[PDB]
């Protein structure tokens, strides 16, 4: 526990946010390639 | 239709050929294009946005006071820029523009020691003396005031505000005590997607007329816990059920398969309905506010802010008389598009579907070694009969016919015409928006006037806007935050004369508008004697500085 | 954008050759250059625009 | 060809030898008061002036981090004058200052 | 369509252990890091301009990618936002903390070239101009090859 | 740097000395500045990043 | 209209040339008055009345 | 051709119970009216944009 809050982000959390929001910016980029 | 037109889909688009060009120029994205830089620049030329004017000579300082705080919150709390563009594209590409007036306001509750004082009876010339420099400070400047002066004396002067008798307090002991600290406390002004925000149809071609008014928007639990208060029966909520696939009547761009993985942060759709209600009963109207999320009714109260009217404002391109909305250009230029697009496709085809590059032999006018000799590019000798200077034939592109031309052209006028737009002329209509700059003896020719009436159909939603915020700002707003501001004395607003605008005049400024105020100032100054009263003359240099934006002279004259 | 070929101009490979987009050989008789034909336009009169 | 380039030049709104002057016609109370220009040097202010926003912030940003980080005697090595404070709480809303590209 | 209505953003750099070591205490879990797994190689996601086969000799000076993660948490679990920093090389957490500038939003701006109405992004002038420039190169093909095949 | 009101004269004074000098001293202007007009004109947005 | 203040304003500008300034204050005063009300000067138009 | 000497006028437009309500004073007989049978979609005289 890197922290001392009472509720932690962990990285799996992260991980999903990305996950979840790479389809976006992946359609996105053909438009700018 | 209309976006349809302008993005080239849809109808639009050109049939599919194999063997023939599917190429359509954008007419109404030109005309639309040059439209958008011609309006928005008016707005986005001085650092100051809004100009307010007293009505009587008693409302100089009022005046100056919101025009300060609007100016500042403008500034501060929105991007002006993208607002202004926005608005903008949005009028022009629709036809009408629907702008969403809110409060935003979170309290964070804090706990700090804070210092206990006991009052004793002032004694000597010396804690006298103290009080009166402390009171001259806050007088003269109350940023001092709040930096230099201390918590003791501060005590002292809040218990003189309170009691007339003067009192000296001491420290004796730190408590805990709980304090609210507001992060933010600002207006919210954004653009509205038409398909969004339903309208009363009976409103007989007027918004005030209309009855209820429904908009969806998007929220989080974040934000309905923000003020826990106003919202009741959260818990009964169901995230999943109300999601922004499974309602397709809202319109965003938030893709269907995102979500995000915390609760708090999820986003979900919600409604609100604001309108007039008999709550009563005995035939008597008051405006009113509900919120619903899927099936559960979440708030319901009267209406908070003070103008008592829908916080929505409409803006038309093109009037239509007896008539809510707007029209765009699209409407008469679809044909022309068509046409010329049908003309292009039609010369692009003739050029490309011709063979280019081929060379034709006839027969029998080389034999196989000088034949060979030709090709490979050397001397060769022919048969006299044929002559190679006629019968080598070299294909060429056809010759384009002028009636293509022609129509192309006569397309373009007749839009140009019906539109009033040209391509490299106009524009500097908002160098004349003024009307003390140029208004007077100011000639414009005939396509600059069209401009100038969408721009004051502009100005008007502005100014409605900022009215609307100004009487938020008054009931909002506490006195301390108005002080920080402007650095002045706070002047107070009565609540009854709220819902009728007094002694205030919204109007958008510019950079010509100021020089030629200067200038009239100047006039005026020349035009009375300067040795009459010298406190005219200090109070007119005062007002040239302001508008010269140098405030330490024009306070320094002011108080001289 | 119509083309219209004369008959007997070309024979089979020719014509082949011709339509793919490569060099050809025609009948002396016949010449490709007035034969060969390409749709255009009709020429707009001017008592429509004068009207 | 010409056809093709003069569609172009309409669309986009740029010239090949003309134009570009909207830079020095910027200042408010320089140029801006009864400064006449040409259609196609609007567009170029606007995308300037939309610049500019981006740079304004960036300005903003980099004095409220510096306000906190820098320390006094760095300030005054610098400035040669008498160093003036900045409360944290007052950090949060910019008042007191605006910044532009000059 | 708002950047600062933006719950969250992403950025992976490039950094190397002397960047992460000159300040100590930020950072955690130094240790466990494996540095070959994590590379600009490794990870197609990462736009970079290094070349692929360059390698530093030196371990304190290799380069290695990196992401960071500026966003609004519920730290305390009571329904209250407040931005946050955190910090990871491959499958490890090295960094987690509020956010350090005083501003307390994402340090990123945006600047669209030519705005789209209730939209981020802006757009280029290719889009308008691409089908004009196929054409006109075509044209020019066409003279060209004109010119050059005929017999001089 | 410009102020806000009377009182603010100093301090604008000050951050504008100071932001110049930071800008003139830690960073290639001229450099910056290319890359930033370059990227927006080029790819229709651009990010910066402060710290 | 805008360009009937301005003229208002030049023709009350001529009458206060044609005539004496130092015949009468009240005539001054007053004029001056209307002057700056037509350029929108309520506070310096309420000073030179009650004057 | 003058409508300073029209004996009369006759103007129709929408209301609803709480208009006449406003200035209860004035309206008599309000509770004999059936709302159902004076609608727009009945009266096919008077034009409006109301659906």
């Amino acid at each position: 526990k890197l922290t001392s809050w009472k509720n932690e982000l962990s990285l799996q959390a992260l991980k999903a946010d990305l996950d979840a929001a790479k389809p976006s910016h992946t359609a996105m980029m053909i438009k700018v390639k | 239709e209309w976006n349809d037109l302008m993005r080239i889909e849809g109808k639009a688009k050109p049939p599919k050929v194999k063997g023939r060009s599917q190429v359509q120029p954008k007419l109404v994205r030109r005309q639309a294009e040059w439209r958008y830089s011609a309006l928005t620049e008016p707005f986005l030329g001085s650092n100051k946005l809004f100009k307010v004017t007293p009505v009587t000579w008693e409302d100089v300082q009022g005046a100056r006071q919101n025009e300060l705080v609007l100016n500042y919150q403008f500034r501060t709390k929105l991007n002006r820029v993208s607002f202004i563009d926005n608005y903008v594209r949005s009028v022009v590409d629709d036809g009408t523009g629907i702008v969403r007036v809110g409060w935003n306001r979170e309290i964070r509750k804090e706990k700090q020691e804070v210092p206990v004082f006991s009052l004793f009876p002032i004694q000597t010339q010396e804690q006298a003396d103290a009080l009166q420099q402390a009171l001259q400070l806050r007088t003269d400047n109350p940023r001092g005031y709040e930096e230099n002066v201390d918590e003791a004396i501060k005590e002292s002067v809040r218990f003189f505000d309170e009691t007339g008798q003067a009192t000296y307090a001491v420290q004796t002991g730190t408590t805990t005590t709980e304090v609210e600290v507001p992060l933010a406390n600002h207006p919210t002004v954004e653009m509205l997607n038409p398909e969004n925000i339903i309208i009363d149809p009976s409103c007989q071609g007027d918004i005030n007329k209309a009855m209820f008014a429904i908009v969806s928007f998007e929220t989080c639990k974040a934000d309905l816990l923000k003020e826990k208060d106003r919202y009741h029966n959260l818990n009964k909520i169901d995230w999943q059920s109300s999601a922004p696939v499974n309602e397709p009547d809202h319109a965003t761009t938030t893709p269907q398969e995102f979500q995000i993985s915390d609760p708090m942060r999820k986003r979900v759709v919600a409604y609100e309905y604001w309108g007039f209600w008999d709550i009563e009963g005995n035939g008597v109207l008051e405006p009113i506010v509900a919120t619903w999320i899927g099936s559960t009714l979440i708030r319901l109260e009267k209406n908070p802010y003070p103008d008592g009217k829908l916080p929505f404002v409409l803006i038309p391109y093109m009037p239509v008389k007896r008539d809510m909305y707007g029209e765009p250009d699209a409407e008469l230029l679809g044909d022309n598009q068509a046409v010329l697009g049908a003309v292009m496709r039609g010369m692009i085809d003739l050029l490309g579907r011709s063979a280019n590059g081929q060379r034709g032999m006839p027969k029998g006018m080389l034999d196989a070694l000088n034949s060979r000799r030709y090709r490979e590019g050397e001397d060769y000798e022919y048969n006299p009969t044929q002559n190679p200077a006629q019968m080598i034939i070299e294909h060429k592109f056809p010759e384009l016919p002028q009636s293509a031309l022609t129509m192309a052209t006569l397309q373009n006028q007749e839009a140009e015409s019906l539109t009033g737009v040209k391509a490299f002329a106009g524009g500097v209509t908002g160098e004349s928006y003024g009307d003390v700059a140029a208004g007077i003896r100011g000639v414009l020719d005939a396509a600059s006037k069209r401009e100038m009436a969408i721009l004051r159909r502009l100005a008007k939603g502005m100014s409605e806007i900022g009215n609307k915020i100004i009487a938020m700002n008054a009931v909002f707003l506490a006195e301390h935050e108005v002080v920080r501001i402007t650095n002045e004395e706070f002047v107070t607003i009565k609540r009854e004369d709220l819902k009728g605008n007094f002694d205030l005049e919204v109007d958008i400024s510019t950079a010509e508008v100021d020089n030629q105020k200067s200038q009239d100032l100047g006039f005026m100054l020349q035009t009375i004697g300067p040795n009459v009263d010298q406190q005219i003359t200090l109070n007119i240099l005062a007002e040239i500085a302001d508008l010269k934006r140098m405030p330490k002279l024009a306070h320094d004259l002011r108080t001289w």
